[PDB]
């Protein structure tokens, strides 16, 4: 009964630096449904996150989306830190502007 | 087209940290359009797309209503199954269920939903005859017991035939201009030096809506189906979908890899090349 | 649209 997430960092549009984009952190075909999820810039967290209402795929694994509204440029690095049952560490995703 | 009305519900118990929480989400094919959770702290049905906001006071007030009654009846539902198995209350418990209904084209209903899941497994579902259950094991023949009692099966039914499709038939027309629309796939293909010897090819898709898509690597008329790695299609967070394939190829030979794309919003398949 | 039927108790 137990499923690690899947983790997914990317942006709304494609990265152009000085101009306002989303950053989102896809989460997905994890069980059982409690989960901890932070966007990280630069290594620090991002106050201001929102995400959406937990929902379920026909296997009734979970998935969620968290995003906050930025500005990317060529200098800023940005991740997505997330924690769950079947992960015994916080695992770090890095933003790569190519995936 | 085709069509579908779906909602999802959620309990999830949490031992030492509250009493269980439930949340609620409503869709109309790929379109959230209603939430619920009954953490805020007083709890309402909220609207997540511009055609549902119209929907009156009275509608929004039952829904919450709706909400409110299943938050207690799943934490007592959770509770009687942590019973049936012998579970211990130490232990985080969930329990989910799908329900809704498909129609076609005509606006005729094609199939009725309503199945559980208990900590992520199937537990009992409504058959599509409308009529019958399936019980997973003798704990569910216990609900199965209780849901027969009160003659469950028959109230859904009305439901799913009548409701259900008068709410998808309306909620198509309120937002028709939004709902009936097939967004195309934006595309283009990315290139990787891995190694002396190879790289990747990664072909991609943005920005389409719904979420329903097949990318494909050819070379250069053969598809690399062992080869080919999918990511799951994921939400943009503006109403539409992203997605990627990719393919490892040798250095050098990138040029007999085309990519394809099919999607709704296409009339052809389309073909894209690095 | 939801059921009412907010009762349904397993």
């Amino acid at each position: 009964i137990q499923r690690t997430p899947k983790i997914q960092v990317y942006s709304r549009h494609p990265a152009e630096n000085g101009k306002s984009n989303f950053l989102n952190c896809y989460v997905s075909g994890f069980h059982p449904s409690d989960i901890e999820v932070d966007l990280l810039k630069n290594g620090e967290r991002i106050e201001k996150v929102e995400h959406s209402d937990l929902s379920f795929s026909k296997d009734w694994s979970f998935y969620l989306l968290y995003y906050t509204e930025f500005t990317p440029t060529e200098k800023d690095e940005y991740a997505c830190r997330v924690n769950h049952v079947t992960l015994s560490q916080p695992k770090i995703v890095k933003w790569d502007r190519d995936m | 087209g085709s069509h579908s009305m779906r909602y999802f519900h959620t309990a999830m118990s949490r031992p030492g940290r509250g009493e269980p929480r439930f949340i609620t989400v409503g869709y109309v094919d790929d379109t959230l359009f209603v939430r619920f959770d009954s953490d805020a702290t007083s709890p309402r049905k909220e609207p997540r797309a511009p055609w549902i906001e119209q929907e009156g006071p009275e509608y929004w007030d039952r829904e919450t209503q709706i909400s409110k009654t299943n938050t207690q009846t799943y934490r007592e539902s959770l509770r009687n199954l942590r019973g049936y198995y012998n579970q211990s209350e130490a232990g985080s418990h969930t329990l989910q269920r799908m329900y809704g209904c498909d129609v076609g084209p005509d606006g005729r209903l094609l199939r009725g939903h309503n199945q559980y899941a208990y900590d992520g497994k199937d537990y009992i579902a409504l058959n599509e005859d409308l009529r019958s259950w399936t019980a997973a094991d003798t704990a569910a023949q216990i609900s199965q017991r209780k849901l027969e009692a009160a003659r469950v099966a028959e109230q859904l039914r009305a439901y799913l035939e009548g409701e259900c499709v008068e709410w998808l038939r309306r909620y198509l027309e309120n937002g028709k201009d939004k709902l009936e629309r097939a967004d195309p796939p934006k595309t283009h293909v990315t290139h990787h030096p891995i190694s002396d010897h190879e790289a990747t090819l990664r072909c991609w898709a943005l920005g389409f809506y719904p979420a329903e898509i097949t990318l494909t690597w050819q070379r250069d008329g053969e598809d690399q189906t062992q080869d080919t790695e999918l990511v799951e299609t994921r939400p943009a967070g503006d109403r539409t979908f992203q997605k990627w394939a990719a393919v490892v190829v040798p250095s050098g030979e990138e040029q007999r890899y085309t990519c394809h794309v099919q999607h709704e919003g296409l009339p052809k398949p389309l073909t894209l090349r690095w | 649209g939801e059921t009412a039927l907010a009762l349904l108790l397993l």
